């Protein structure tokens, strides 16, 4: 029953390469979860290094030629846009959950009936995980917290050392954007810039803009302690007339001089500047004055600006001019003919920085910036790359944490939790079928592939940490107290999540478990492998 | 037919920790450092490289080979790039890098065969190199003081020079010291304005001769030669010199410009026109008292007749980096255009004259105890291509490791010779011994490692390193008056090539290494090695 | 590390050899269990084909490759001897035990763990057995009992038909010899012959013994009522003068005159055996007399016999002279000469029967007779080998219970039950370690693969119908109450095996347990093969 130029898998085949493929592809990524995990290395084919352990980052820059793998990459991919996080998470849950199918199938279970007990224990995983979370408290001056949940992301994906810079850096980062009177916050006012010739320990949080093009003037200002800010429009380099003309001479002298006649359209515009500086903190102490132009400043001008003690940038590209409008408050003057103190902004320590191959200026400091910067340092490429996807990472996760406040215990706590609470419920309520308490009874294993898998990276006995996990939870249970228990991946005992500081994000945990239960169960429901064409 | 598991993207061969990629990829990386391992030392090997461009050049730097192999293997490319840290801000320890990081992975290796998992392996390499970095701390011995003094210079620059160029050390030195205490200035304690940039100082070579003949000129040295009648200016003081950038001929127009000529009297017309107007902009230049003439480009016939008449010596150079360079020595700024050097643009040269070095003539613009240029250049000589092009190099090494001694302690000395490395060992045994657990195991071979350095010293230098080693460990493995070892610091390997036996001390030969070269090694070896022990599968994809 | 000639199979892969071996031979005899069981066809190459179900001819005739398997089928063969069944359940039981530690051994549980598991799960096995078995009555009129339980031993291997021929057969055979006393049993007092040119339906049970050689005088009874027995040893063949000699005659006439002198030497011996009938019971009414006489006897005396409506047989084989005299009650005579009254045995009918080609004497209605016959019936090797394996067996089985009056009720509800017994005791108890447990489950979960194959071969799922057996069961145990719960193969239901007559051995049981056991153990403990020399 088959066309010539095609292919398709009639018998139980075409399950057995389906879960073969997914168990190939979580054989790959479970390595790569946890802060003990191992470091995947990606090669672009043209010689470029990419190190990473971000489980979009790994499936959406991979190619995989598996076509059941590829339906589960993509289905993984789509979590960046819903939490941010768990891709890995998902994919280690529907690989164990395909394999704990796998098992009952083999002993006649449909298909169909490891699917519906799967659905089962989907809505009584969410019952649970509304029941497991703890509420955390509405102030968002808690930065203790916002530590631990900066770290906690951090720690996955660097390696440890740069969790002490950077843990800081996205905590205040996000809590200096997060909005006043407890309202939402937007993580696009933190701008990620990178730089090199320096180590990525040296990665810091600047308070307000860093701009690329400085001053080219040996006497321009190094630091001026608070500068007033004006935003230019007009250009200021040599100008030439707007009609037909020439410089006609009858002597060196009189070229010159011509040619000179024309600057002095430059100079009159420049004087308008430079008085308004005279009038505005002109000899004041401990003020300065700067100029970010949008266009070209000609040399000699740079020259006049040093020499009355104006830092004058120039050349400046708009995504800078329109956010230092905000930054310090200034508007653009379109015409130096109606300068007037109006214009100006406001900017506390200015400053520039010289790197061997670059100069850095810093326009921190301001009375509302609405923005943070994040330098991220190193030597290579790879160095730049895996820091700032942790820097993107730590700061999504504190993000989610400030706009939904549920928070849930990790190091695997609620995973395991949940395993045995799924256990006790389908035998206490039997409300599926006699039949389809094989699907619950897989998914409740299968979920425990992530506290097996975070310990099998870490080294220690994937047997021990559970039954370790099991006994303290028993005796909460028989002493009828709440007690959050995980595995703790430095020592190999059991251990608090809520005092180590090991949290998961509700959004994640409630996505991660609907996701791999649905990409679990489209891959169990598929009958038939239709090749055609290709 | 062959079925085959966990290949599943794009066919590719990719092998997990349980197929030992950690193991295969250092055993690549193992071909690198034996490569590497026969380069440091006084005595090290040479290396014959053969660029694609049909140029065959010997060196013992290997930064050298490294940039000169085409490295595709990543395990390989994450200790390149560790060496390109060692070029970058730091003027040395590229060898230590390689040799270090190398050996690192050797004893991982070691501890992987146990069962010692990657992760446990490199927390506790983490865990020893911030010991170590500690421990270094507390082994100087002397320090520079930055008072830019020749000798003091020649202190740091000799066994800098040592293991690029051997037997000539002392003539080196001497080049390096001496054009480099030129271009320093005298001062103390001022740490405010950088200076002393490694393009400071020049070196230049020619084939024949040896370095018995060289020497240092206070300038630059230009291969061009005067294109006019003068070829050298008088003995008198403050020379006036014109620089332009505008070729020394009749102006151009920006748009058209194109002379025809239909009767002789036009030719006669537009001939005088020309000559009076290029007479006029070479008039201009001699009235302001220009007695030295720099061109960025070439010069027409009827400048050359009215810079001669003018007696104004014409000397060509076409390189940007020599006339931004001219600028550090007679300090006159290139004109733009053509016929009006600014007076404020003239700089001034005591002497610019032609000198014969090798054989061939070169042009010198140099000053003799006054208006002192803040540029030097080291004049080489030699016979043999090969050699004479890696002594090269050599000078720009210990120029390089100049620029190391930097405000931040850039200054204190460690003995050399391998006696830190043995310290090191020592030290970072008991920090093992003392640490519970299995951190102890990777602290330990992380000790381990440093001993190839005494190793590949001793093999350099021709001596058996099984008679070597255990003396050097007995040196510093030796009861002193008290708690702290005084005369037993300075026990390292004797670069003699001698027959019987024994350890050679520091102090005899003043062999100190810079602790910033030393713990910047230290911090990118063990990176470079974590980093390689932390991938276990390589994966290729279309980006 | 490799030497010429020689192997070693490490990194896990001896026991991949050993669970893959294992589910071979567990694939080629699961098909083989219970009434719903399937028949296969042993092929000797020389053109002979045997039909069997019995497990130890299976494994004993069957080549087997696999070392691996090997060991198995030799281990269930010494259970053969020890148990005299239990063949399959012993084959099930290795293989499920190897495939459920193999698929946790893979998730790094070392085989050792697993090995203690199955010891701890093996002592608190024979402890539910203890508990789980009913005491029989020691009556030995429990024929409608043994009935059931030879039903149990002939229906698993006979085509259900031939069960209401044998049932009777194999039971009343065994209680026969079975002496109502506390003596002994010996199912070796059970002959067993074989005949063709009948149906295997015509199996029957005869009372006493058959010989083959037949009568050779048409004139002498086919049927001797209330017959005295002479076991006689020595030739009734015309005798020729005990020397030397010749006929020496002058008339024709002569000739054969002298020759009927020499015939007194055999008629004389014939006078005696007839006065032996007159001395004894001679012209009584309802008596006869039959000769089993070891050696020939001439067609003239055998008409000496028939004129007086004596039945004398001829060329007995000594193995039924030996038996007969016990039998019949007889001594036997080495010559006539010793011939005496008190040397007759007595019995009821004798029996000619003739068929096609053979003719056969039945002995029965025996005073004491200690011994009885069954005839296995069939045209071809194919129903007689069968039935043949079913009487020895079914033999067997009712012999053991005879003997021990232990009985366990069948039906999977002993391997169902101990699954349940063993599920809650180990989590009641957990008094192995955090590891060990995980063999103990392992063991529980393996026992059933007897119930659920029994359920399989029947066509029923094994899904339903091993649940609707817990759920009964649960019930019974939640109602406090003590009830035996197996599975009905027929309607596909539960059952009560005690009254549905469904029994199986305490012995082969318990040891079959055992067995399984140490064999499973003893593969799960083999770290590497080494071959050298081959």
């Amino acid at each position: 029953l088959l066309n010539p130029k095609a292919e398709s898998l009639r018998r139980d085949a075409a399950l057995k390469v389906n879960v073969t493929s997914a168990e190939g592809l979580q054989s790959v990524l479970e390595t790569n979860l946890g802060p003990k995990g191992t470091l995947k290395m990606l090669v672009d084919g043209a010689g470029n290094i990419k190190l990473t352990k971000d489980g979009k980052v790994l499936l959406t820059e991979m190619q995989i030629q598996s076509p059941t793998a590829v339906l589960i990459a993509r289905a993984a991919a789509a979590q960046d846009e819903i939490t941010g996080d768990g891709t890995t998470t998902v994919v280690c849950l529907v690989g164990e959950l395909l394999r704990q199918a796998h098992r009952f199938i083999q002993e006649g279970v449909h298909p169909r009936i490891i699917t519906d007990g799967f659905e089962i224990a989907r809505k009584e995983s969410m019952k649970f995980l509304d029941e497991f979370k703890i509420s955390k408290t509405n102030l968002s001056n808690d930065r203790e917290f916002l530590l631990q949940v900066a770290r906690s992301s951090l720690l996955t994906k660097v390696d440890a050392d740069l969790t002490e810079v950077l843990t800081p850096i996205v905590t205040d980062a996000v809590l200096s954007v997060y909005d006043a009177q407890a309202d939402n916050l937007d993580l696009h006012m933190v701008e990620i810039m990178q730089m090199q010739h320096l180590s990525p320990k040296d990665t810091t949080f600047i308070k307000g803009l860093v701009l690329d093009h400085g001053g080219r003037h040996p006497d321009m200002p190094t630091r001026v302690k608070n500068a007033y800010v004006l935003i230019l429009n007009v250009s200021l380099e040599y100008e030439k007339t707007e009609v037909n003309s020439g410089f006609f001479y009858s002597s060196a002298d009189q070229r010159d001089k011509l040619a000179a006649s024309e600057r002095k359209f430059v100079d009159a515009k420049l004087k308008k500047i430079i008085d308004l500086k005279n009038e505005v903190c002109g000899m004041d102490p401990d003020k300065g004055f700067v100029i970010i132009n949008q266009k070209g400043i000609d040399p000699m001008s740079l020259d006049v600006f040093a020499k009355h003690n104006i830092l004058a940038l120039r050349r400046a590209k708009r995504r800078n001019m329109e956010r230092l409008q905000l930054v310090t408050g200034g508007e653009a003057q379109n015409s130096v003919e109606d300068l007037s103190p109006q214009i100006l902004g406001f900017s506390g320590l200015v400053y520039q920085e010289t790197i061997g191959e670059e100069k850095f200026t810093y326009v921190t400091e301001n009375t509302d910036p609405k923005s943070c910067t994040i330098l991220i340092k190193g030597s290579t490429h790879y160095a730049l790359a895996q820091t700032k996807d942790a820097v993107r990472d730590g700061l999504r996760a504190v993000a989610n944490v400030l706009k939904d406040k549920n928070i849930i215990p990790g190091a695997g706590a609620f995973y395991i939790a949940l395993s045995r609470y799924l256990r006790s419920a389908n035998m206490n309520k039997l409300g599926a079928k006699g039949k389809t308490k094989t699907g619950i009874e897989a998914f409740a294993e299968a979920l425990l592939v992530i506290p097996k898998t975070l310990v099998k990276n870490s080294g220690f006995d994937p047997l021990d940490v559970l039954a370790m996990v099991e006994d303290e939870l028993d005796d909460a249970q028989d002493s009828d107290e709440t007690r959050y228990v995980g595995v703790d991946l430095n020592i190999g005992d059991s251990c608090d999540p809520t005092i180590e500081g090991i949290w998961d994000s509700y959004r994640v945990l409630r996505n991660a478990i609907t996701g791999a239960t649905g990409i679990a169960s489209n891959l169990l429901l598929c009958d038939e492998l239709l090749r055609a064409g290709r | 037919q062959n079925p085959n598991a966990g290949l599943f993207k794009q066919g590719y061969n990719s092998y997990s920790n349980a197929d030992g990629q950690i193991i295969k990829s250092i055993a690549a990386i193992r071909e690198l450092h034996q490569m590497c391992l026969t380069s440091m030392g006084p005595c090290g090997r040479n290396k014959i490289i053969v660029n694609h461009l049909g140029k065959i050049i010997i060196t013992n730097d290997a930064a050298t080979m490294l940039r000169e192999l085409d490295i595709v293997h990543p395990a390989v490319k994450v200790l390149v790039m560790a060496t390109e840290q060692q070029k970058i801000d730091m003027g040395d320890g590229t060898n230590l890098v390689m040799i270090l990081a190398g050996e690192l992975l050797n004893v991982s290796e070691k501890l992987i065969s146990m069962g010692l998992s990657a992760v446990e392996i490199i927390q506790g390499y983490n865990m020893a190199r911030k010991f170590t970095l500690k421990e270094l701390d507390e082994m100087v011995v002397g320090e520079i003081t930055d008072k830019n003094d020749k000798n003091e210079l020649l202190k740091m620059i000799k066994p800098v020079i040592s293991s690029k160029k051997y037997g000539s050390e002392d003539i080196l030195s001497e080049l390096v010291s001496e054009a480099v205490s030129h271009v320093l200035p005298v001062a103390q304690q001022a740490g405010e304005i950088p200076y002393f940039n490694v393009d400071s100082i020049r070196v230049v070579k020619i084939m024949g001769g040896s370095l018995s003949n060289s020497t240092v000129i206070k300038g630059m040295v230009f291969n061009r030669e005067p294109e006019g009648h003068v070829k050298s200016l008088s003995e008198d003081k403050k020379h006036k010199v014109a620089v332009f950038t505008c070729p020394l001929d009749i102006a151009n127009t920006e748009t058209k410009g194109t002379v025809l000529l239909h009767n002789a009297q036009e030719m006669l017309d537009f001939s005088k026109g020309e000559e009076k107007q290029i007479d006029a902009m070479m008039k201009e230049i001699a009235d302001m008292g220009v007695e030295c003439i720099v061109a960025g480009a070439g010069v027409g016939e009827l400048a050359l007749h009215y810079l001669n008449r003018y007696g104004i010596l014409v000397l060509k150079v076409p390189s940007k980096f020599e006339l931004r360079r001219l600028c550090r020595v007679c300090g006159a700024t290139p004109l733009p255009r053509l016929g009006a050097p600014t007076p404020e643009e003239l700089g001034l040269v005591e002497t610019v004259k032609t000198m014969e070095i090798g054989g061939d003539r070169v042009t010198v613009f140099k000053q003799e105890q006054g208006e002192i240029s803040r540029t030097s250049t080291i004049i080489l000589r030699g016979a043999t291509q090969n050699n004479l092009d890696d002594i090269e190099r050599a000078i720009d090494d210990g120029v390089a490791a100049v620029k190391g001694l930097m405000k931040p302690s850039g200054g204190k000395l460690l003995p050399g010779a391998g006696a830190t490395e043995i310290e090191l060992i020592s030290r970072i045994t008991k920090y093992g011994e003392r640490t519970p657990g299995l951190l102890q195991l990777a602290i330990k071979q992380f000790a381990v490692a440093f001993e190839v350095v005494p190793r590949t010293l001793a093999e350099t230098a021709g001596l058996d390193v099984n008679e070597v080693l255990p003396n050097l460990y007995a040196a510093h493995n030796v009861t002193e008056p008290g708690a702290v070892k005084t005369d037993h610091l300075y026990k390292g390997v004797d670069i003699d090539g001698e027959s019987d036996e024994g350890v050679k001390d520091i102090r005899e030969e003043n062999i100190y290494d810079m602790l910033a070269t030393k713990k910047f090694a230290i911090n990118v070896a063990t990176e470079a090695a974590t980093t390689v022990l932390s991938i276990d599968q390589i994966i290729m994809a279309k980006k």
